[PDB]
Formats: structure tokens, C-alpha cells, sequence
């Protein structure tokens, strides 16, 4: 939300002194001329950079930070004396940096400089080459800081790199005039014998290896994935290492853009990583939601391919209806609530489907109307509104 | 034994789940169409298209 705010209009200054901004149709002196979307990416923003101070000083502290403003207040409270003592109830800037230096002896001076004082979000454009001889992995990470809405971005940059052998933290120092970042990569000796791949957490996995390269043991690369900075990630992977980290990933904001960079690649085997999610109970719900209208755009860019029925029906007969009877619905139980997302946003992806002729099917309008007539709500605990409102989107 | 025994019939059962959620469906959605075409007769009403 806040990169595409302060890319489309200017910048979010937090902390102005006094104009201080003047890329904007609006004075940020007093909250009565704020616009409503500022006002609203404001805090947005706000709650980020405090995130971020929470990143570089542990939680910790900051709760002691939050706790020992909140005990200056309450026994600012307490007192008669009129205001000698009652404006230890008001916080600053400057009161609440110094709150953080008493508790930690860490500033973050460069923190609030770069993120509050300055209005703008980094934007990363990153590519790969793996050295097969001096086994390195090259990364190539450019910054576009010339664009209205954009920042240089000096500091440290955390990128976590999937290889055979685990998964491996790198700090990469990127400076002004840095381009390509030489880390070194391990063995590859689990595709000699056939071991399962360890994991981002203690966990390991069995991989099916067939997709990847046989020369580079590395499969899957992730700049910045702890969102430690305020950015937009433009990464440049191979199709295969963006479905084997839709599949295999412990981390839900990496299959979400795994899911968003793979409408780019409409091949089988992404339409097989997206189907084998949707499948997937046990991974969020959140991401089978994306999964069904990533399947939708992929399905409709393959069309003169297809080989069977249309996308995600017979996954919705395997689902959601009857063993004996397949374009009969279930009856409604909603107790579940994670297939009872998952019911109602299937079919809303499904009519995204599209002919040769650019036409809805007539498979997917019948089975979307006999879903409508079917439907029978007498025995669950919960309402119908929110599933018949989205039969009607 | 037409002539010294006897015993009873019954009416053939349709239990089947097919034609029992079709028909409850189609009965369902005919009450549903009825009550909305009266209400919508009686009553004021509008339209998409032009005097419909």
C-alpha cells in the first residue's frame, strides 16, 4: 500500500519541521489539510518505521521503551500541580529517541533519518548469475533512485539464498557505487545421494530435483525477506525457482510473490505448483485465495493447450460436492473456515475463465448457476450472505 | 395360491439422494419465483428495460 502511494504521488514525511514537502497539493503543517489518503498512509507508514525500530532494537527493549513512557505518564497523572509535572503525559520526538537510547545505549539516528526525516521507499531491480567454476553466486542488484517517489537506499541488505544444502543468510553492504555481489554457494551432494533439502525452519522436505539445473546447486534466491527495509522487489529468477519456492517455502510472503511472478511464466509446471497449492491444506489460506485467480490468468493465457476440463472444477468436485453425485454441491457447513474461504473464492476466479472467442464457457456459467441452485443452508451454525454475495460477483 | 393365500404391496420408494436434492432444489426455487413474481405484481415496482 505505502510503496504504491508514495510511487504514484510524491512521499509520506513523517517528522517535518517547519514547506518541508512541496511535491504535493497540500500544506503538512496541520492535519485539518491533510488528504484523507495521506492521513490514512500516514499511519500506515508510521506503523512500518516502528516496525523497522523494532528490527534494529528488539522487542523487547521496545516494550520497555513503550512501558517506561506509559509509567513518566502515570505518575505525571497523579499530581495537582498544573502542569509542572503534567507534560511528562505528552511525548517527542526527541523525548522518545532519547527513551530509546536510555534503554538499549543503541541510537537509531540513522534509522530515523533515513526512514522519517526524508520521504521516500527504495526500489530494488535484482538479477543472478551462478559461476559454475569459482562456485560463487554473482547478484546484481541495481537501484532505481530516480523516479519522483524514490530514495538510495546505503545500508546493509539481508538476501537468503535456498541451495541444496540449506538455506543461507547473506548481509550484502551496498553502497553508491556497488553493482555485483560475489557470495559463495555450497555442494551439491544431495542430488548425489537422494537426502531431503533442509529448510528455512528445522524442518526437511523431499524435492523432486528434475526441474532444476544440474551445474547450480542453489534453488531459490530472496532479497530482503524479512521486509527489513521499506521496498519494492523486482527479482529476476528462473521459473522453476519461483515454483519451488511457491512449494516448498515456510514463509507466506514468499509464495505470495512466488504466486505473483508466475503469471508471468504460464507453463504446465506452474499450473502444477498452483494446483498442487490449492490442494494444499496445510499451507495458509491466504495463499490459495491468490492461487485460484493465478490459476485463472495462467489458464487464460494458455488457451489452444488445455488439455482436459476447465481450471479448478474438477478440484471444486474433489473438494467441495458430493463423492456420488459430482455437479451436486454439498450441502453448506461452514465450521471449517478455511475451506469455507476457499468454497467461496473459487468459483469467483473460476468465471474469470475465457474461450478462444473470448467468451465465458458455458461449463463454468452452468456449474457457477447450479452452485446457485443447489445450494442448501438449513443445517450449518452459520449465515449464507457472504457465500451467495460472492456467487453473485 | 390365488386360491388359499395372500400378502401385501407397497409403492415403490424413491430414496435417492440425486432426485431428492434435485427436487427439493426445483421446489425451492419455484416457491422462491412465485412469491417474487406476486409481491413484484402487487406492489410497486421497476425495471431494467423499458416498461418490463
Amino acid at each position: 500500500k505505502i510503496v504504491a502511494y508514495e510511487l504514484k504521488t510524491g512521499g509520506v514525511l513523517l517528522h517535518p519541521i517547519f514547506n518541508p514537502a512541496s511535491h504535493l497539493h497540500f500544506s503538512i503543517k496541520h492535519p485539518h489539510t491533510l488528504s484523507w489518503e495521506y492521513y490514512s498512509m500516514f499511519q500506515c507508514k508510521a506503523h512500518l518505521v516502528m516496525r523497522l525500530i523494532e528490527n534494529r532494537i528488539s522487542m523487547e527493549f521496545m516494550l520497555q521503551v513503550f512501558n517506561k513512557l506509559l509509567s513518566l505518564a502515570s505518575t505525571a497523572s497523579s499530581q495537582k500541580f498544573q502542569s509542572h509535572m503534567w507534560s511528562q503525559m505528552l511525548v517527542s520526538t526527541s523525548g522518545f529517541l532519547k527513551s530509546i537510547s536510555n534503554v538499549s545505549g543503541k541510537d537509531i539516528q540513522p534509522l530515523i533519518k533515513q526512514w522519517v526525516d526524508q520521504s521516500g521507499v527504495v526500489k530494488f531491480y535484482g538479477s543472478f548469475a551462478f559461476n559454475r567454476k569459482r562456485n560463487v553466486l554473482e547478484l546484481e542488484i541495481k537501484q532505481d533512485y530516480t523516479s519522483p517517489g524514490t530514495q538510495k537506499y546505503v545500508g546493509p541488505l539481508k538476501v537468503t539464498v535456498q541451495e541444496l544444502d540449506g538455506s543461507f543468510n547473506h548481509t550484502l553492504q551496498i553502497e553508491e557505487n556497488s553493482l555485483k555481489h560475489d557470495i559463495p554457494c555450497h555442494s551439491k551432494s544431495r542430488r548425489n545421494k537422494k537426502k531431503k533439502i533442509p529448510l528455512m525452519n528445522g524442518e526437511e522436505v523431499d524435492m523432486d530435483l528434475s526441474a532444476m539445473d544440474a551445474d547450480s546447486p542453489l534453488l531459490w534466491i530472496r532479497i530482503d525477506p524479512d521486509m527489513s527495509v521499506l521496498r519494492k522487489v523486482e527479482f529476476e529468477q528462473a521459473d522453476f525457482m519461483w515454483q519451488y519456492q511457491l512449494r516448498y517455502e515456510r514463509d507466506v510472503v514468499a509464495q505470495q510473490e512466488s504466486i505473483l511472478a508466475l503469471e508471468k511464466f504460464p507453463t504446465p509446471a506452474s499450473r502444477l505448483a498452483l494446483t498442487d497449492i490449492l490442494e494444499q491444506e496445510q499451507c495458509f489460506y491466504r495463499v490459495r485465495m491468490s492461487a485460484c485467480f493465478c490459476l485463472a490468468k495462467i489458464a487464460n493465457s494458455m488457451v489452444s493447450t488445455w488439455t482436459g476440463p476447465p481450471a479448478m472444477k474438477s478440484l471444486f468436485t474433489r473438494m467441495f460436492c458430493c463423492k456420488s453425485c459430482p455437479n451436486i454441491v454439498k450441502t453448506n457447513n461452514f465450521m471449517s473456515f478455511q475451506s469455507y474461504f476457499l468454497q467461496k473464492t473459487m468459483p469467483v476466479a473460476m468465471a474469470l475463465l475465457r474461450d478462444v472467442h473470448n467468451l465465458c464457457p458455458k461449463e463454468v456459467l452452468t456449474f457457477i448457476l447450479d452452485l446457485i441452485k443447489y445450494n442448501d443452508n438449513r443445517k450449518n451454525k452459520f449465515s449464507d450472505n457472504y457465500y451467495r454475495a460472492e456467487m453473485i460477483d | 395360491p390365488h386360491t388359499y393365500i395372500k400378502t401385501p404391496t407397497y409403492r415403490e420408494p424413491v430414496s435417492d439422494y440425486q432426485v431428492l436434492r434435485e427436487k427439493a432444489a426445483s421446489q425451492r426455487r419455484d416457491v422462491e419465483r412465485a412469491l417474487t413474481r406476486f409481491m413484484a405484481k402487487t406492489g410497486e415496482t421497476q425495471s431494467l428495460f423499458k416498461d418490463d
